[PDB]
This record gives structure tokens, C-alpha cells and sequence, in this order.
């Protein structure tokens, strides 16, 4: 398994 | 003042209970006394009949070991109407709204006529407790079915304050009278009548337990339940007088969940037994005195601040525990004593009772520690401290909490091995009522005695304890326990003292003609592995030997031969997460790299030494312009290269280390900066060509560098000095700053910021670049595991692709938040904690909103005091108004040596910032819904790969592990040096051209280090894209699209991504092997 | 596989890419217009957009060169005017900081030719290269995406020569010492304007441009509120 986080492009994350 | 004074009315209006759940359960339990006083007397009766009545009936007795046998149990039993009252934070309206619920303490008080004088022996008088508490249990449930409230009453016994002496009934609510929604449930305490039992047998010296040992739990336990509703009064009084008291209370309440306290027992393992009583009786000693003086520390005048400020004071610097210890009247000035019991006492004159009984020497001072550290943030001027004080938990993670964990799994667990069991002993119950009790202070003796000064605190905790069981059952059944030892297993939890941790061998007694007593102990604990052995001091003292690892610390050699020998042969020590860490951190390839500790700074020492050489060589040697000074301003240098530098491992990427060269001012520089520039490049010449002929053994060559964006000049000497090091050199000049303060003044207003930009990088680079390592390298002395976890941190942006963008500067102020500013933490002891905590904070950093500011300064002057901090938030706001939602800026890093805050945070794409915040918080939910292990730690240092869009796999053509200096060689450098670059991993170098061409549309990725995350080889390199969502669809050409595309309409282009990976490829040439798109 | 040209008027010029394991008919498109302007360093050039990675004046040799033969048609490339691929010539910091040594889109570049001939021949045979697309796109011609100048970029961590850098140290002083001394001379040469204007030029001062950009970058306290006659009787209406 990976640690994957979806990319966030809007700054949407925080 | 005034800002802290509302954030707590805000912080109070936040948790008021709710006054509707409040009505309801008023509402019940009044109808709850009536049903008490439903239940019918009982008439006189032995053990033999009693077992009788209770032999059919679904409830069971909950009797405490040892349990009466018919032998010792002459006394009779009886059952009488009790003295319903309630008591505890409920009836003093101190309580708040809790999400896991709060208890509500309704006490019974026995008659009288049910005891004799001298049933506080032999546990007498709890056997007639526990039996009326039984008849209790069996009338309600009858009586609870009369009335149909049974339906949605669930009731089980539970033990109060988990004390395993005192059973208690529990009464919850599952989903009129359902107060499920209150989130409340009642408790009903069996308490004693007041003075039943004459206080001075009941001191903590006398004993109570026939065998004479002293007996301080249960002298307390009996004592404690005829005391219940005498401090309920005491505490009345107060709350009259002050008006702050539910105030500071409430204040009090909260500070201590966050810290992870409770009123609960500590002697059976878990950090706690200090509450809202013990904090809130101790207002009351100290609103009545509490100086040597018996002066009044607090007034009842006092505000909630006050009240509370005080008393975090009190308990800072005031010793309870060891010397000194106070003593108050609840019913006459309380005195401070400066004898001390040795362990935590706060006595009560006029009840006889130690209420800190419950309080173990080990959490006392940790319990300490936590006082006096929030009264520096209390007392802290500059920065706000609310936040942190009151809403952070920090007992959320226990190895986020505690530096070292150890967990060990006793032999023989459906009962403890005979061994195990004999070694408690007749001796033991009257001290220690359980073997739980028993086994946590033998662990906290032998692992504090054995680990000594390398520790500052040691928890000793009771993992899979229940406190809560069945009716039908007398006492708490573990899975493991067999109704033996209630719990699973034990965790050592230390907090390690960086300072001597890693000393290789324990001090002990010196040598005497007769053996000393302490010199006794010495040698029995230690046993074989003790010595006596003579350092150069002349000094002749028994020592104990260790040998450093590194992948271990000492601490887990000492814990677990320590542990090994007292307790149980054949107890299980293991600690491997701390172990993975270690390996994961790269091994040089030095002699002896395995046996030295993560701590040891030799290899950066030795490239300094080197230095030294060639530092002295260059001032001799004659120039025309003298030679002002020489500052090393490279990685190595400050202790941060992610691998430890090694002798001729020039593949390492960060085997050249910076240095700034700077002469004399002189008024014959050019004035054109190109100009400028080669003149400079002459003195390096100059250097060169001498440096050649004076001294041959050192070779040398040039280089150009590109860093400053437009300025394609620069020219540097790369020295490679005979020790096997390389050290690179370039010049400052006064002259030069100022040329760039002119670069700016002339470009045009459209230029100006592109040229700003090319002066940030430049003072980066020359300016600000000296005064990093400066202070970095001084502070990195007081912080032992600054060392070792910055590079770890660095590690695991490697793996996920995010060093590319992150100047290595940034990642360290990143990882040194932890240490100046710890709070609510302990500055970290560990390579594992200080990293978690380092990822803890960017998953709850908000960089759009919150500023990061540090004062880079040795722990408790060049502190940052209010105007300069005012100053810099006063930055930070300013560049928010311009960019609210961070896309030219997302980390906001400032000290005092930057300022500015946009230093070495600029230019990084926002989905990178956002990427570094995304993985970090997914590390924190990994770490919440998976505890600690090693499939979660493989699983955060491995990269996913899958949401880049495209992704190019590369492998070099020879493995580049052995140059690079990491042990799964090169020992001279090459006679032609071009032949330097065969040996080269140019990955790092590719993907920058790239960006540049590509920045507009694309965003590539690959690991800085190959030699480390390159697999076993170290040969296997990655390059990962990301397409922006604006060229990712359809666009009318237009001639400043500026990228490459492919017509799909006559006016519509679309991305080339094949044309991208072809050129990719040739750019890459052999190196390129696949690609996944 | 039918656009031949962009409304605009941008012919679509397709190139063949290499086979390369890696990349197992891939195609790359290079979008090109007349380019007319007065400047005769600009003149005679042909507009180019989407140039492939590190496209020298080489490359396009060749490109024309296969152009010529297969339409026999006679067209030489001269230079290739504003090539920044990765944007390093953008600004010229030597001449904006100072006049000495220096008296001064992005994907795309000018191509200029040697004459007006060459570049109507090439246009001509442009236009017939775009309509092989739609028709026969195997007869396509094929970017190599190596040369000479490749090989060098390619070769990052190389060693200068220091010989040579000694020789590029020495012209580029004396050159400068020169232009130095030329401009103090003249600042310091008692300059005249033609109504007979005595410049002033201080001492220490080496080139009149400097002068220039002071002058571009760059009474109250002696007036008494209580002298005359007037100014007290507005003190003396005041003060009642």
C-alpha cells in the first residue's frame, strides 16, 4: 500500500 | 490582559452545560430517592446465609480480595435505610458539557448502628459495604422492573475512581424519563458516616491490615469514604465567599483532560488521580494560606485568571512529593512544611486524610513538569498562549506524548507464572491491595533505578484495564486475566534526557575499603554486568559497560536487562517502531558506522577539521586584495545532510559544500556587474593557480552556476581537499548587493518583480545563507535530536517528491517549530517522536491564515519581543490582503534572521504546498485509525505514485550507492575529472530544465537523492508530471498559450503529451527506460 | 489530419518523432507565419511557435535542407533570432544596470534567411510540407533531437576549460578599462553647453549617464508668526 492524497489544485484542502 | 479575559468567557459559554438536560435528570434521580427509600430493611446475618439468599439471585456480591471465607467472617451483615445525598462537581454546579458524557455522584451513607469501632480492620467494614451495596442492587432491579423504567436502564458495578476497594453501581441510559440525551449517568457511592472510625488509626503511618507494614491505600480508602459530604461543605463555603471559584474550577477542568488527568487511581499504571477535587480542594488550602508564612496566596477577590494563575504557579515550584509538603483545615491557616513524606501529600488536620494518596511518585512529576510550563506561557507577554493551554489534547497519542514506549508481554498470559505470583507475596497485599498495583511499582523501581539520569519521567501503564463489570460477576474479568490480573499488558513510557541517553556507561559508587550500601545495591542490580574499572582521572568506581547501535538506543539494552533480571526471566521487551525509524535514517559508510548512535555528530566533525586545513592554507597565501574573512556556510557544516558525509563519496549530491569567500572592501570593483563577476572568477583563479603549485595534494576545478536567475557569470572553484571532502567557493562583494538594489530601481515597472526575485534568491544564496547556519549550528548543540530528525523529515520528502521544490532551508525552519516553540508538548527526546510532531503540525498548520514565526534561541537574549513580533504579522497581513488565497505564497516562515517571511518559502507551486499538507494529515488519520507499527511506518515512507498523471521511470546506468557513501567505494578521486561525471545522477538537474520550459503547463517531480531511494541499487529514479486543468482541456490557439499542442479544429489546440514524453526521452537518453502515462 | 493551416494564418508544419524503446507514427507540430517589420535585423524572418527542445540554428538546416531537395527548391537559413527556451536571455542585466558593455513571446522564435528569395521558396514548400499530412502522412520528415550543441547541454557536469577561460577573463577587462576610462575623461573634460553652459561635474564621478539618473532619481521654518503689524491682531482676534 502507498500514502496517496488526491492533489488539490484550489487550495481547497486547507 | 483583556483579550485573554474574553477568550475565557468565550471558552466558558462553549462548554456550559445545556439547563434543559440539567431539568431532566433532576427529574429522574428525585424519583430515583424515591425509590430508595422504597427499598425494605434487613434483619442480622452471616457470610453462610447471605451467600444463601444471594446463591439463586442474578445478582452476585461484588466482594474484595481476598474475599471473606466463613473462618474470618464471624461478623454478621445487616442492611438499614441509608442517607441519600448528593455530592461531587454536581452538587456544587461546577460541571460542564462533555461529549463522552459526565457522571452525576449520589452518595448513601450506612447508619451508624450497622459498624463497630474497629471494623477499619482486616477490611471489615468494606465487607459489610459490599454487601449492602448488593441488596441495594438486588431491591432496585426489582423495583426499577415495577416501575418499567427497566426497558431503557442499563446497570453494572464499577469500581470509583478505579479503586479495585471501593465497588460502586453504575446507572446509564440506553437510547419520559430517558435521559440518554443528557449525556449524564448517575453514580451511587456507598459512603461511611463521618467519624465512625477514629482518624488517627487511620493515618497513613498506621496500619490497618493484620499480618507492621503501613497501609496509606486503605487507611485512605475507608478514611476517604467517611469524608464525602464534610469537603462537599468546605468547598460550599468557598464558592460563597470567592465568586470565581466554578470559574477557575471549570478553567482547572479543562487544562487537565488536555494533559490527560483524571481523579482516577495511578498506582495501578495510568497517568492521573489529580481532578477537579484535588484541584479543587487545593483552591481552598490556598485561599485559606498555603506560604511558609501561612499567608494568603490567593484572595478571594481574585478573578478566574488569577485563581488559576496562582495555583499553576503553586504547583510548579512548590515540592509536594520529597521536601516539603502542606497541610490545611477543612473544618486554622494552611501551613506549608518543609518535611516532606516522600510522596505527594497534601494533609487535611482536621479530617486525617491524605487526598494524594492516589498520586504515584512517577506522574507527580510529570504532573509538575506540566505546571511549570504552562506558567512560562502564562506568563508569556508575546504571543498568545490560550489556544494551547486550554484547546490542544495532547494525550491524543501516547509516542506523540512520550518520547520511548516499550511494551512487554509477562510470561504465562490463563494466571501469572508461580514464580510471578510468589514474588508478590503475603508482604505485598498489605502494602499493594493488587498484584497490578504491586507489578507497576516494581517495573517504575527497577526501569527508573536501572535507566537513572538518562530519563527524566517514567510511565508505567496498565494496557486493556477495565474498570466496569457485570452484575452477575463479583469482579472485573480480563480476556487475558482469567478473573487473575486485569489487563492485557504493560507499556513502558519514558521520556528520555537527550543530554546522557546515550552515555556508554552508568556512573556509579566509588571504590571504599568497606562496600557501602549504595555501592551494595550497585553490584546486586546489576549483578555480573556490573565492574570496577579506572578512567584517567585516576577515579576507581563500579561501572556497567553498554555499546552504542544504530538502530537502537542504549535505553532499550538497559530496560530490557534490567527488566529481564528483576521481574521475569522471560518477559518479552520489544520496541520496533523506534528500530525502523533508525534503519530508515541512511548508514554511512564510515568504520564503525553500525555501532555508532544517531546522536554522534564525528563525520560532520572530520569534513570541518578538513576545512580547517585548507582554511588555514588560503589566508597565508598572498592576494591582491587580503582575504577579509571565510564562512562555511554548507549543509554539513549545520548538521543537516541527509546522508553523513563520507571520504571521496562524490556522488553524494551534497558532497560540495558552499562557502562564502570575502576580501577586503576596496573602492576598484567594477561597476558592471558582468563586469563584476569576472573579476571575481579572476581571484578564484588566482586562488587555483597558486593553491596548485604551493600545495599539489589538493586538486581543484571550476564550475558554473545558474541559481541566480539571469546572472549566467558566476564561476566557482571546487576543491577537493586530500582528506577525501569537496568544498565549493564563490565570492561576496559589497558591491554586489547594491548593484542589485540598482538592478531594480531601473527595470521597468513591469519588470521590477521579476528583478526583486532574482535579488531574493541572491540574498538567499549569499546574504541570509551565513546567518542560517549560524545560528542553526549553535542551537543544534542544546537540541541533540534536531540533528537526526531533520534529516529523516528531509528523507520523506525525498520519497514523496517534494525536496525538488522545498529549498532544504525551508524543510529546517519546518523542523525546528517543534523544539523552540514545544508547547503543549515537551521538546522531543526522540528521532520518533520529534518527526510524528513534525508532521502533526503541517496537518493542522492553516499557512493561508497562521503565520509561522520562530525565535531561533537556546531553551530557558535575541528573543522576539512585542514590537518586532507586532511587526511581522503585520507582514504577514499586508501580503494576505494582496493574496488572500496564497497561490503566489502558502508558507509564511519568518525569525528574526528573515524577516521579510517570504525568504525560503517563495516559489513553490501551490499544488506542491498543498501536496506537503495533504500527506501529512493523511499521515496523522493513518496514524488515528492505525496505531503505530511497522506496516503503518512502511506505509508513510513509501510514495503512491498513482495520482501524478504521467510517470517516467529511469535507472542509471551503474549503481550509485557505494559513491554516495551509503552502507547496504570510490577511495580516490579520479586522475581526469572529467571522469566525476560518469558517476553523476543528473535526475535532479533534468527535471529543473524541464520546470522551466514546462512551468506554464506541466509540473515534474524526482527524487533529489537517488543513491537513498533508489532502491537496492540505488540506480531507479522517477520523474512524475502533473498537467495544470487549463491545458488539460481544449484551447484556441493563441500565440501566448506558450506550450506545446496539437491542432484538433482550425481554431482549437489541444496538449501534445506524446510530443512531451519524446522529448522527455531523448533529454533523458539511456537513463529513460519506461513510461506510464 | 485534415488542418493544413489556422484561420490566423498559422501553417501547421508536422515533424516525425524518433523511436525510442521507451516510446514504442507520434507526431510533433510546429505552427509558422511570414513575420513583416520595418527592423532590418528582423526583416527577411519567418515567425515560428511550438519550436521542439533545444532547436539551434542546426536544426533547422537540416529541416530546410530536406525541404529544399524533396522540392527542389534553393532557401538558406541565416540565424535564428530570439530563442529562449528556457528563458535565461529574457532581461539583459548588463545593460540595465549600466551603458558600458552593453548599450540596450516565449515558444517561439524568428528564422530569419539571407534573402527575400529564400523565404518565399520556403513558404511555398511550407505550404505543400502541410498538405502531406492529410494525404500521405508517412512521407512526414523526422526531427533527429540530436546534435553537437545537444551533446554539449547534454554533458552538464563538465569542467571548463580554464585556458580558455583565462583569455574571456583578459579581453573582457581590457575592454571595460577602456569604456571606463573613456567615460571618465568625458564626464571631467569641462563640458559646454552651446549657450555657453559650464556643466558641473563633481570629483570621483566616472560616467555622465550616472549623472542622469540622479538627476531622474531625485523658508517655512525662517517664517515668523508674529512680526508685522497685521499678524498680532489676528493674534489679538484670537485671543478674544
Amino acid at each position: 500500500l502507498s500514502l496517496s492524497a488526491g492533489f488539490d489544485w484550489t487550495a481547497s484542502i486547507l | 490582559s483583556n483579550i485573554f479575559k474574553l477568550q475565557i468567557d468565550e471558552l466558558l459559554e462553549q462548554v456550559k452545560l445545556k439547563q434543559k438536560h440539567v431539568l431532566k435528570v433532576e427529574k429522574f434521580l428525585h424519583k430515583l430517592y424515591d425509590i430508595l427509600q422504597e427499598i425494605p430493611d434487613w434483619e442480622e446475618k452471616s457470610l453462610a446465609e447471605v451467600d444463601s439468599f444471594f446463591k439463586n439471585k442474578i445478582v452476585s456480591v461484588p466482594f474484595v480480595d481476598p474475599k471473606p471465607i466463613p473462618q474470618n467472617t464471624n461478623y454478621k451483615f445487616n442492611y438499614k435505610k441509608p442517607d441519600i445525598s448528593l455530592i461531587g462537581s454536581f452538587a456544587l454546579k461546577a460541571g460542564i458539557y462533555q461529549p463522552n458524557g459526565s457522571s452525576i455522584d449520589t452518595l448513601l451513607t450506612m447508619p451508624k448502628e450497622l459498624f463497630e469501632k474497629k471494623d477499619f480492620l482486616n477490611f471489615r467494614c468494606l465487607h459489610k459495604r459490599s454487601v449492602y451495596l448488593a441488596y441495594l442492587t438486588h431491591h432496585l432491579l426489582i423495583l426499577l422492573k415495577k416501575d418499567k423504567l427497566d426497558s431503557f436502564l442499563q446497570l453494572e458495578y464499577s469500581y470509583f475512581d478505579n479503586d479495585p476497594l471501593l465497588p460502586i453501581l453504575r446507572i446509564s441510559c440506553s437510547k419520559d424519563y430517558n435521559f440518554y440525551k443528557t449525556r449524564f449517568s448517575i453514580n451511587l457511592l456507598i459512603g461511611f458516616p463521618y467519624k465512625v472510625f477514629e482518624p488517627k488509626k487511620l493515618l497513613p503511618n498506621r496500619n490497618c491490615i493484620r499480618i507492621l507494614p503501613a497501609t496509606p491505600l486503605y487507611n485512605f480508602s475507608v478514611l476517604s469514604s467517611s469524608t464525602h459530604e464534610n469537603y462537599l461543605k468546605y468547598l460550599y463555603k468557598t464558592k460563597k465567599q470567592t465568586e470565581s471559584f466554578v470559574e477557575a474550577t471549570v478553567l482547572g477542568r479543562l487544562w487537565l483532560q488536555q494533559r490527560g488527568f483524571s481523579s482516577n487511581m495511578s498506582h495501578s499504571g495510568s497517568l492521573g488521580g489529580f481532578g477537579t477535587f484535588e484541584f479543587t480542594i487545593l483552591m481552598a488550602a490556598l485561599l485559606n494560606g498555603g506560604g511558609i508564612n501561612s499567608n494568603k496566596i490567593l484572595l478571594h477577590g481574585f478573578s478566574s485568571y488569577q485563581l488559576f494563575k496562582g495555583v499553576i504557579k503553586y504547583l510548579a515550584t512548590m515540592d509536594l512529593c520529597h521536601d516539603g509538603h502542606l497541610q490545611f483545615h477543612s473544618n486554622p491557616a494552611s501551613k506549608y512544611i518543609d518535611e516532606g513524606f516522600q510522596t505527594p501529600t497534601l494533609f487535611d488536620k482536621s479530617t486525617k486524610v491524605n487526598i494524594l494518596t492516589k498520586m504515584t511518585v512517577s506522574s507527580y512529576q510529570i504532573l509538575k513538569e506540566y505546571a511549570g510550563e504552562t506558567l512560562r506561557m502564562l506568563n508569556n507577554v508575546v504571543q498568545d498562549q490560550f489556544s494551547n493551554i486550554f484547546l490542544t489534547n495532547i494525550s491524543r497519542f501516547d509516542n506523540l506524548k512520550y518520547d520511548l514506549c516499550y511494551d512487554v508481554q509477562l510470561p504465562l498470559g490463563n494466571n501469572l507464572e508461580t514464580s510471578l505470583a510468589a514474588t508478590f507475596g503475603s508482604m505485598e497485599r498489605v502494602k499493594f491491595i493488587t498484584l497490578e498495583n504491586f507489578l507497576a511499582h516494581k517495573i517504575t523501581n527497577v526501569a527508573r533505578y536501572a535507566l537513572g539520569d538518562r530519563i527524566k519521567y517514567i510511565q508505567i501503564e496498565m494496557v486493556g484495564q477495565k474498570s466496569d463489570f457485570p452484575i452477575t460477576k463479583r469482579k472485573v474479568y480480563s480476556n487475558t486475566g482469567g478473573n487473575h490480573f486485569n489487563f492485557d499488558f504493560v507499556r513502558v513510557k519514558l521520556i528520555v534526557n537527550p543530554s546522557e541517553c546515550d552515555k556508554l556507561v552508568t556512573k556509579g559508587p566509588a571504590h571504599s575499603e568497606t562496600m557501602s550500601t549504595e555501592a551494595a545495591v550497585f553490584k546486586n542490580f546489576w549483578g555480573i554486568k556490573s565492574s570496577l574499572r579506572r578512567f584517567k582521572d585516576g577515579s576507581i568506581t563500579h561501572c556497567c559497560v553498554w555499546s552504542t547501535s544504530s538502530s537502537e538506543p542504549i535505553i532499550s539494552s538497559i530496560v530490557n536487562f534490567a527488566l529481564q533480571k528483576h521481574v521475569s526471566k522471560k518477559a518479552q521487551i520489544s520496541n520496533e517502531t523506534i528500530k525502523k525509524f533508525h534503519n530508515f535514517l541512511p548508514l554511512p559508510n564510515l568504520p564503525s558506522s553500525a555501532k555508532t548512535s544517531v546522536l554522534n555528530l564525528s563525520s560532520f566533525f572530520n569534513l570541518k577539521k578538513s576545512f580547517d586545513d585548507l582554511y588555514k592554507i588560503i589566508f597565508q597565501m598572498k592576494l591582491p586584495l587580503s582575504v577579509k574573512s571565510i564562512l562555511p556556510v554548507g549543509s554539513a557544516f549545520r548538521y543537516t545532510s541527509l546522508c553523513q558525509p563520507v571520504p571521496f563519496a562524490y556522488s553524494d549530491p551534497d558532497f560540495f559544500q558552499d562557502v562564502i569567500l570575502e576580501f577586503e572592501t576596496s573602492p576598484k570593483w567594477p561597476d558592471e556587474i558582468t563586469s563584476l563577476e569576472k573579476a571575481k572568477t579572476a581571484f578564484l583563479l588566482k586562488i587555483q593557480e597558486e593553491l596548485s603549485a604551493n600545495s599539489s595534494t589538493y586538486r581543484s576545478f571550476f564550475s558554473r552556476d545558474e541559481s541566480i536567475p539571469y546572472n549566467l557569470e558566476i564561476v566557482t572553484l571546487n576543491i577537493l581537499t586530500p582528506e577525501g571532502y569537496g568544498f565549493k567557493f564563490r565570492v561576496l562583494t559589497e558591491r554586489d548587493e547594491i548593484l542589485y538594489l540598482r538592478a531594480i530601481a531601473n527595470a521597468r515597472n513591469e519588470l521590477k518583480p521579476e528583478l526583486e526575485a532574482t535579488f531574493l534568491k541572491f540574498t538567499a544564496k549569499y546574504l541570509a545563507s551565513v546567518r542560517h547556519t549560524r545560528t542553526l549550528e549553535n542551537i543544534s548543540h542544546s537540541y541533540q535530536f534536531y540533528s537526526p530528525v531533520v534529516r529523516l523529515f528531509k528523507r520523506w520528502l525525498d520519497t514523496h517528491l517534494l525536496l525538488g521544490h522545498i529549498t532544504d532551508e525551508l524543510a529546517e525552519l519546518i523542523a525546528i517549530k517543534p523544539f523552540v516553540d514545544p508547547a503543549p508538548y515537551f521538546i522531543p527526546g526522540s528521532l520518533e517522536n520529534g518527526f510524528l510532531k513534525v508532521l502533526k503540525f503541517i496537518s493542522q498548520w492553516n499557512w493561508k491564515d497562521d503565520p509561522l514565526i520562530l525565535d531561533l534561541v537556546k531553551p530557558e537574549s535575541e528573543r522576539l519581543t512585542l514590537a518586532q513580533y507586532k511587526g511581522i504579522q503585520m507582514n504577514f497581513t499586508n501580503l494576505r490582503n494582496s493574496d488572500p488565497n496564497g497561490t503566489h505564497l502558502q508558507f509564511f516562515v519568518a525569525s528574526k534572521n528573515d524577516p521579510s517571511g517570504i525568504l525560503y518559502s517563495s516559489g513553490i507551486p501551490l499544488p506542491i504546498a498543498t501536496r506537503l499538507t495533504a500527506l501529512a494529515k493523511v499521515a496523522v488519520n493513518l496514524l488515528q485509525t492505525h496505531g503505530l507499527n511497522q506496516q503503518t511506518i512502511n506505509l508513510l515512507f513509501t510514495p503512491g505514485l498513482k495520482d501524478y498523471d504521467f510517470v517516467v521511470d529511469l535507472r542509471t546506468p551503474i549503481g550509485l550507492k557505494s559513491s554516495c557513501g551509503i552502507l547496504s567505494a570510490p577511495s580516490n578521486f579520479p586522475e581526469n575529472l572529467n571522469d566525476l561525471s560518469e558517476k553523476m545522477d543528473p535526475t535532479y538537474q533534468l527535471v529543473k530544465y524541464l520546470n522551466l520550459k514546462y512551468k506554464n503547463s506541466l509540473i515534474l517531480s524526482s527524487r533529489k537523492y537517488i543513491g537513498v531511494n533508489g532502491g537496492e541499487k540505488g540506480d531507479k529514479n522517477v520523474i512524475t508530471g502533473l498537467i495544470k486543468p487549463l491545458f488539460k482541456g481544449a484551447h484556441k490557439f493563441r500565440v501566448n498559450l506558450d506550450c506545446n499542442v496539437k491542432p484538433v479544429d482550425d481554431e482549437n489546440v489541444i496538449l501534445n503529451k506524446e510530443a512531451i514524453f519524446h522529448e522527455i526521452a531523448a533529454f533523458g537518453n539511456d537513463m529513460v527506460i519506461n513510461f506510464e502515462t | 489530419e485534415d488542418i493544413s493551416a489556422m484561420k490566423n494564418g498559422f501553417i501547421v508544419v508536422p515533424f516525425k518523432l524518433p523511436d525510442h524503446k521507451a516510446l514504442p507514427a507520434s507526431l510533433h507540430f510546429m505552427f509558422a507565419k511570414r513575420h513583416q517589420s520595418s527592423n532590418s535585423n528582423e526583416s527577411d524572418c519567418l515567425f515560428l511557435v511550438n519550436l521542439p527542445l533545444l532547436s539551434n540554428i542546426e536544426h533547422m538546416k537540416k529541416f530546410v535542407g530536406q525541404l529544399c531537395g524533396k522540392y527542389d527548391t534553393v532557401s538558406h537559413v541565416e540565424e535564428l533570432l530570439y530563442n529562449d527556451e528556457f528563458g535565461l536571455h529574457e532581461v539583459d542585466l548588463s545593460a540595465l544596470t549600466s551603458d558600458l558593455m552593453s548599450s540596450t513571446p516565449r515558444n517561439t522564435a524568428l528564422l530569419k534567411f539571407v534573402d527575400a528569395a529564400s523565404i518565399n521558396n520556403c513558404w511555398n514548400a511550407l505550404k505543400k510540407y502541410s498538405n502531406l499530412h492529410a494525404k500521405h502522412p508517412n512521407e512526414l520528415f523526422e526531427w533527429t533531437y540530436t546534435t553537437p550543441s545537444f551533446t554539449t547541454f547534454v554533458n552538464f557536469y563538465k569542467p571548463l576549460d580554464i585556458d580558455y577561460l583565462k583569455e574571456d577573463i583578459h579581453t573582457h577587462m581590457a575592454i571595460f578599462e577602456q569604456r571606463e576610462a573613456q567615460a571618465q575623461e568625458d564626464v571631467q573634460s569641462s563640458i559646454v553647453d552651446e549657450d555657453g553652459f559650464t556643466l558641473v561635474v563633481g570629483k570621483n564621478t566616472k560616467s555622465l549617464n550616472s549623472i542622469r539618473k540622479k538627476i531622474l532619481n531625485k523658508i517655512d521654518k525662517k517664517a515668523k508668526k508674529d512680526f508685522y503689524r497685521f499678524q498680532v491682531r489676528e493674534r489679538k482676534k484670537q485671543e478674544i
